[PDB]
RNA sequence: GGCUAAUCCCCCAUGUGGACCCGCCCCUUGGGGUGUGUCCAAAGGGCUUUGCCCGCUUCCGGAUGGGCCCGCGUCCCAUCAGCUAGUUGGUGGGGUAAUGGCCCACCAAGGCGACGACGGGUAGCCGGUCUGAGAGGAUGGCCGGCCACAGGGGCACUGAGACACGGGCCCCACUCCUACGGGAGGCAGCAGUUAGGAAUCUUCCGCAAUGGGCGCAAGCCUGACGGAGCGACGCCGCUUGGAGGAAGAAGCCCUUCGGGGUGUAAACUCCUGAACCCGGGACGAAACCCCCGACGAGGGGACUGACGGUACCGGGGUAAUAGCGCCGGCCAACUCCGUGCCAGCAGCCGCGGUAAUACGGAGGGCGCGAGCGUUACCCGGAUUCACUGGGCGUAAAGGGCGUGUAGGCGGCCUGGGGCGUCCCAUGUGAAAGACCACGGCUCAACCGUGGGGGAGCGUGGGAUACGCUCAGGCUAGACG
């Protein structure tokens, strides 16, 4: 059985920008397609849409990269520099509303699953809620 | 370690073990001495070290490093026990406290006097 | 506010009292995960009314004896005894583990 | 030395033979109360039972026998004559207890 | 008791000019002219490359020993200036000079340093009316630092006041040269102070 | 018995007093009840003395018993005026 | 053995009221009301003696203070794995202010444990304190809160309250008295003695303040306390001068013998005036008390100091303690001489067996400065027990392999619950400390006033994404 379909999600993301790949199939549910929403409207990747494989529901992650570069390692600078679970089954991690950390100074975002929904770190802070933190991106 | 293995065992605190067992952890100890004598020291030294066994207050029976050029110490004397080792003399953990009990400070001793405990002389 | 528990009656074998069990929940607090840690609690069945795989509330109440300071409230969920069946596995697990 | 809080020593000794007395009065007039209850004697018991009834409240007046173990005293007295004198009951006198 | 003995010794070995002496720190007579290089038998000698600790140490050394304070109170007033909110460096720098003498030494009352503090420790300074013979008080924005009318016959205060005429004093300061009179009017800033140190190496210093 | 009472809690050569309500038994500088009021004897500030009036009102229809020094600072700011 | 008083004790009466058995009602564990029956009260003293004051009795309530109970938290060893006979529960009883195996009799055979029982080791706990970027580690002296003990062990009496430090009984050890039969003791109260130890103070002053006990008050008591003394033990402030003064005295040091250094440092010129002398000289102190008004309010008035003639103000006035560590690298500061694997230094690396910047002295220098070093201990660095924040192919580390128990972890969709989770309100989080602001001692240390913050827990309300749970559904995992 797969143990943490989110962490999947954030891995199979990681490696598939690692190796500059254009889209990536990761299988579907509704809070990883909140997670989705959340990194397409921060920016993080071109977006994402549903598919069918071989009947089964699927979500197309598009990335984005950056433009390709000068000297040796002409590869293009990552978009998603950083990625990481941070409550995972086995350890939960909750922060209330004063305990909401400022990724990279602002720079990244903070993914929390709250009772409102799910967040990023500045609208959590702006609607004055707290929950279960769930990845850093950056 | 996963998170619940730390749950179960988790981590072990460190427990330090004194190197001066110059017992009720006191900064000295007087004793009286036992045997004064001229040891020969580790591989790469080669002198001849004045040291003392003694007997403590403590019920211990130790040996302590001898400092300064001259000591007026006998096999009798009473003496304070500073505690600190000497590294080329396996076995001396411990020092003595010069100019206290019996043991006159360093005659003619004029550079570092608050060790070897000797008084401040006169310029005339 | 007389505090209140929740438990499943694991034992009956006593006169006019039941042996709850009441689990809680709470984060470590170092390592932050959730831990599950259950106590026994000895509660007072005045009429023999609740029998075993009962899931009741317990009450703070005026000692009744050693060991005995609450009352059954009332029945919520009236017999599962797998709860029961695991506290039994539990225990008889300690057969092992000795010599 | 020779201090006069030596003084209280000696009235205390004082007080405990007064109180003592009291005491032990009281448990002999209650044992024979109770006694004729057992026995049948209603007019007896009852009279016995009023007097120390009196000597309970009278030893709560001081400091030998002040507040509710006084009435704990008469509560016990009084629901073990009444119990005892239900056999071929027929309560004489009536004046002790309420009809 | 602060530092006492030989001083220009100590305008020689941090190598910058620092005026203790008052005057003859400006005549050519300070011995750091025709003689800039550190004192002892060692001080014509080729000056080895010195390690980031020697750099830090030698700056915090070059302030402490420009306003004369002991390293005690010195640390202690860093650590004062630590504490509050804003720049330490700058903060250090205005608490410093908030010092009765060395306001003294600012206002032209004195000729040095350390003159201001022996006109202050004797009693010869007003602060709002009272006396003060307190070198380390601190003077608040808006306190007025006079001379007593006792002191004010005194011939070396005549003599400072008399030489102060036409001179210019610090911008957050004033004085009235008849009357002796004086005002802390606000604390001086990074750019008020002409000091030859780097703050932030005394910042740095503390860091360890 | 509550009492209204002082508590030396200034330093030496410099005492400081809180007018305090407490129970009699316990220390001078212990732990009280009520701090209602401070007093300087020196008399080093504009205000000396303080109370909050209606606190202390309040402690003495409980039956606390302050102290003749404690009363006669109570009344100098008015507690028991009662025109 | 005898005499005698009372706010000592007893009996009767009065029953506002209260207590108790039984009945009823409302509440719901023994809360409140009610009916009859039974039982229960008391003390006088003082004056300005016709009135008031100090008291006394029963009761309801308030306040403060406590008793008991419960959730949760509270060090190490598993080379401590089984523990338990009042032990677990019941009925009745005893005891208490009060629940209770708290104790007792009888009945049942239970209770606890790997979620750390039992055993052993260590240890008063907390507010806080030290350190740390923080998490965390360590600590709990002093001040404040709670606990426990009063030579060791047990026991009760008196009382509202003790199982009572300066109360009592008994056993035990010790010291003293002893007519040998028997007695008296209890500083872990303030000083002080002695022992032990590296080491910790005066057999001080005082009731003037603050607080306590008794008293109508006057007042008495108070080694609580307020002060003083001793100790650089800590913190803070201060002095040992300031300015002028030689391309630069002697001495000492090095030298390429030309000189360089100590160095404006000294001498010396002028000025200020630590100490000490002289005089004035406190705040802390206003009530209690007196008197007017009714011993109230209010108004006004007067007695009252240990510190101490100290702090402080005014006047006069002398240039008037410097020491300690270090100078090979870490680490800031270098040369000469002397010693030659010796004598010695040493935190680690390491120096010294003939030029030693590392030993010893000198000169000079660096660091601090009435301190400076040393030892011990705690944290730190140490991300070296790694929650933040580490690892296990060859460096320490994958268990020889499996089966599987407890436990940990759990695919997709919908819904109910709202336990975790989150939010709001509120209660609590004492004071001191910490933080911020203002202020009081000439400044600070110190202290006052005010403000802010705060994890956790209680209660009420709300949110439902995730975790959980319950119900239903699906087939991608699993099995067939
Ligand atoms: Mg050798
Ligand atoms: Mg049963
Ligand atoms: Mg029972
Ligand atoms: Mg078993
Ligand atoms: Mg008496
Ligand atoms: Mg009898
Ligand atoms: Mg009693
Ligand atoms: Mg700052
Ligand atoms: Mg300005
Ligand atoms: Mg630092
Ligand atoms: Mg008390
Ligand atoms: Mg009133
Ligand atoms: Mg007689
Ligand atoms: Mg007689
Ligand atoms: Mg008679
Ligand atoms: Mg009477
Ligand atoms: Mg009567
Ligand atoms: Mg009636
Ligand atoms: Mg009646
Ligand atoms: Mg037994
Ligand atoms: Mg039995
Ligand atoms: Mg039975
Ligand atoms: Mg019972
Ligand atoms: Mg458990
Ligand atoms: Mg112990
Ligand atoms: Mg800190
Ligand atoms: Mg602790
Ligand atoms: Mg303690
Ligand atoms: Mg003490
Ligand atoms: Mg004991
Ligand atoms: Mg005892
Ligand atoms: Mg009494
Ligand atoms: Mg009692
Ligand atoms: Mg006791
Ligand atoms: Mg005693
Ligand atoms: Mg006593
Ligand atoms: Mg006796
Ligand atoms: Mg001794
Ligand atoms: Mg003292
Ligand atoms: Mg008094
Ligand atoms: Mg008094
Ligand atoms: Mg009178
Ligand atoms: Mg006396
Ligand atoms: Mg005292
Ligand atoms: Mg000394
Ligand atoms: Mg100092
Ligand atoms: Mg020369
Ligand atoms: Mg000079
Ligand atoms: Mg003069
Ligand atoms: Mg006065
Ligand atoms: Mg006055
Ligand atoms: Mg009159
Ligand atoms: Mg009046
Ligand atoms: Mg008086
Ligand atoms: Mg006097
Ligand atoms: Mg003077
Ligand atoms: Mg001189
Ligand atoms: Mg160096
Ligand atoms: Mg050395
Ligand atoms: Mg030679
Ligand atoms: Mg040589
Ligand atoms: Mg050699
Ligand atoms: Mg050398
Ligand atoms: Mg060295
Ligand atoms: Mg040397
Ligand atoms: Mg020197
Ligand atoms: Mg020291
Ligand atoms: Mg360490
Ligand atoms: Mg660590
Ligand atoms: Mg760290
Ligand atoms: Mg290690
Ligand atoms: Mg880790
Ligand atoms: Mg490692
Ligand atoms: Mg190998
Ligand atoms: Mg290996
Ligand atoms: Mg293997
Ligand atoms: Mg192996
Ligand atoms: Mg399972
Ligand atoms: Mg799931
Ligand atoms: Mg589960
Ligand atoms: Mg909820
Ligand atoms: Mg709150
Ligand atoms: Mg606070
Ligand atoms: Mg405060
Ligand atoms: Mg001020
Ligand atoms: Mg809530
Ligand atoms: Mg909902
Ligand atoms: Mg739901
Ligand atoms: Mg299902
Ligand atoms: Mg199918
Ligand atoms: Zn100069």
């Amino acid at each position: 059985m797969l143990t943490d379909p989110i962490a999947d999600m954030l891995t199979r993301i990681r490696n598939a920008t690692r190796v500059y790949k254009e889209s990536t199939d990761v299988p579907a549910s509704r809070f990883k397609e909140e997670i989705l929403r959340i990194l397409a409207r921060e920016g993080f990747i071109k977006g994402y849409e549903r598919v069918d494989v071989d009947g089964k529901p699927y979500l197309r992650v598009y990335l984005k990269y950056g433009p390709r570069r000068q000297g040796p390692d002409p590869r293009p600078e990552q978009v998603i520099h950083h990625i990481r679970r941070i409550s995972k089954p086995g350890r939960r991690v909750y922060v209330g509303v004063k305990e909401i950390p400022r990724v990279r100074r602002g720079l990244g975002i903070a993914i929390l699953s709250t009772s409102k929904g799910v967040l990023t770190d500045r609208e959590a802070r702006k609607l004055g809620v707290g929950g279960e933190l769930i990845c850093e991106v950056w | 370690p996963t998170i619940n293995q730390l749950v179960r065992k988790g981590r072990e605190k460190v427990r330090k073990k004194s190197k001066v067992p110059a017992l009720k952890g006191a900064p000295f100890r007087r004793g009286v001495c036992t045997v004064v004598r001229t040891v020969t020291p580790k591989k790469p030294n080669s002198a001849l070290r004045k040291v003392a066994k003694v007997r403590l207050t403590s019920g211990y029976e130790v040996t302590a490093y001898i400092p300064g050029e001259g000591h007026n110490l006998q096999e009798h004397s009473v003496v304070l026990i500073r505690g600190g080792r000497v590294k080329d003399l396996p076995g001396v953990r411990y020092h003595i406290v010069r100019g206290v009990y019996d043991a006159a400070g360093v005659k003619d001793r004029k550079k570092s006097r608050s060790k070897y405990g000797t008084k401040k002389p006169k310029e005339a | 506010p007389k505090k209140v528990l929740t438990g499943v009656v694991v034992s009956d074998k006593m006169q006019k009292t039941v042996t709850v069990l009441v689990e809680r929940q709470f984060p470590h607090p170092l390592y932050g995960k959730v831990i599950k840690r259950s106590k026994k609690y000895l509660a007072h069945d005045p009429e023999e009314k609740y029998k075993l795989g009962d899931v009741v509330e317990i009450i703070e109440s005026r000692p009744i004896s050693k060991r005995k300071r609450f009352r059954v409230l009332r029945l919520v969920e009236s017999g599962r005894m797998d709860l029961v069946e695991k506290y039994l596995i539990r225990r008889q697990n300690y057969q092992s583990l000795s010599k | 030395r020779n201090l006069s809080a030596l003084k209280r020593h000696r009235q205390s000794l004082k007080r405990r033979l007064r109180n003592k007395a009291k005491k032990s009065a009281i448990k002999t007039l209650s044992k024979k109360a109770i006694q004729l209850a057992q026995e049948g004697k209603a007019e007896e018991a009852l009279k016995i039972m009023r007097k120390a009834e009196s000597l309970i409240d009278k030893a709560a007046k001081g400091s030998t026998l002040h507040k509710n173990a006084a009435a704990r005293r008469k509560s016990r007295l009084m629901r073990k004559v009444r119990q005892l004198l239900e056999a071929a009951g027929a309560p004489l006198i009536g004046g002790g207890l309420s009809a | 008791g602060r530092y006492i003995g030989p001083v220009c010794r100590l305008c020689r070995r941090e190598g910058v000019k620092l005026y203790l002496k008052g005057e003859r720190c400006y005549s050519p007579k300070c011995a750091m002219e025709r003689r800039p290089y550190p004192p002892g038998q060692h001080g014509q000698k080729r000056a080895r490359r010195p390690s980031d600790y020697a750099v830090r140490l030698r700056e915090k050394q070059k302030l402490r020993r420009i306003y004369g304070i002991s390293e005690r109170q010195f640390r202690n007033l860093f650590e004062e200036a630590s504490k509050k909110k804003g720049v330490t460096g700058s903060v250090f720098l205005g608490l410093l000079e908030s010092r009765l003498d060395n306001v003294v030494y600012r206002l032209g009352f004195a000729v040095s340093r350390r003159q201001a503090r022996q006109l202050v420790r004797h009693g010869h300074i007003t602060v709002n009316g009272r006396r003060v013979d307190l070198p380390s008080y601190r003077v608040r924005p808006g306190d007025e630092i006079a001379v007593a009318e006792k002191s004010r016959n005194l011939e070396l205060i005549r003599q400072n006041l008399e030489a102060m005429k036409g001179r210019k004093v610090g911008p957050w300061l004033s004085l009235d040269v008849e009357g002796m009179k004086g005002k802390f009017l606000r604390l001086p800033d990074r750019e008020d102070l002409a000091l030859p140190v780097n703050e932030q190496l005394v910042i740095e210093f503390y860091s360890r | 018995m509550v009492k209204i009472r002082l508590a030396r809690f200034g330093s030496k050569h410099n005492p400081h007093y809180r007018i305090v309500v407490t129970d009699a038994r316990r220390k001078r500088d212990g732990k009280y009840i009520e701090k209602i009021g401070y007093y300087d004897p020196r008399k080093t500030t504009p205000d000396w003395l303080k109370v909050d009036v209606e606190r202390a009102r309040y402690w003495l229809s409980v039956g606390a018993q302050p102290t003749d020094t404690a009363r006669r600072l109570l009344r100098q700011a008015g507690v028991f005026r009662q025109e």
